[PDB]
């Protein structure tokens, strides 16, 4: 999940609008 | 699981800037 | 409508924090 | 919806319930 | 009101910066 | 109170002060 | 570790959301 | 105190109950 | 005057987050 | 400035970008 | 690191604070 | 600089002051 993938190293703009409900 | 618990907070605030109108769904697990 | 965006941040933190586990939906207006 | 229902009149811990997806 | 239920968490986060060890109060 | 008096104006760092335990 | 400085910051806010209108006394120390 | 307990182990919005002046 | 400074607390999280390691230039003016 | 120019209306990701030193 | 991302965004809320009409920049290298 | 000096031990008011832009 958004945690495992974004709490370690740093999550670029892109890799967050993955998990927006568009 | 402090620290994922800190993280999670600035995660839904990036996701909030970041996703705009279409809102999101945060699903911790 | 910076008003809405601004509730809206603080939204989305106080739902992460009574969410949990459940996590939660944003949707806005 | 949640902004609607919270962005004029506070909505409590209670209410905000209501928005969680268990 | 949510006008000052929003200031008010920007207040209290001041408040922490601002007093380090010695803490606060938060009274509304 | 501090609303009344840091909603409505910007309070400096003195006015926070104000309201430390110290 | 846990910063602790860090973590305080997210207690209060969370004490805010929380505490409602009885507000918190936060003593770190 | 509330830093000991809550930053340690995540605390419960019940535990946090627990430090508010009602 | 309150309102902008609230507004502004939530612009330089924005500018954080969209600038990353670039970092980034605030000027109230 | 950046304060007239985005807080009276939501500025876009573009005129965010305006103020980073990349 | 996340941790520095993490510390960074409390950095520059409290600069915000801190440095009024000064304003900052915020040069993380 | 300020990630060295400030993420590794509290920074006061007093030593980010020397960041701003004055
Ligand atoms: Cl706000
Ligand atoms: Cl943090
Ligand atoms: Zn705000
Ligand atoms: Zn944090």
């Amino acid at each position: 999940g958004i945690v495992e993938q974004c709490c370690t190293s740093i999550c670029s703009l892109y890799q967050l609008e993955n998990y927006c409900n568009c | 699981f402090v620290n994922q618990h800190l993280c999670g907070s600035h995660l839904v605030e990036a996701l909030y800037l970041v996703c705009g109108e279409c809102g999101f769904f945060y699903t911790p697990k």
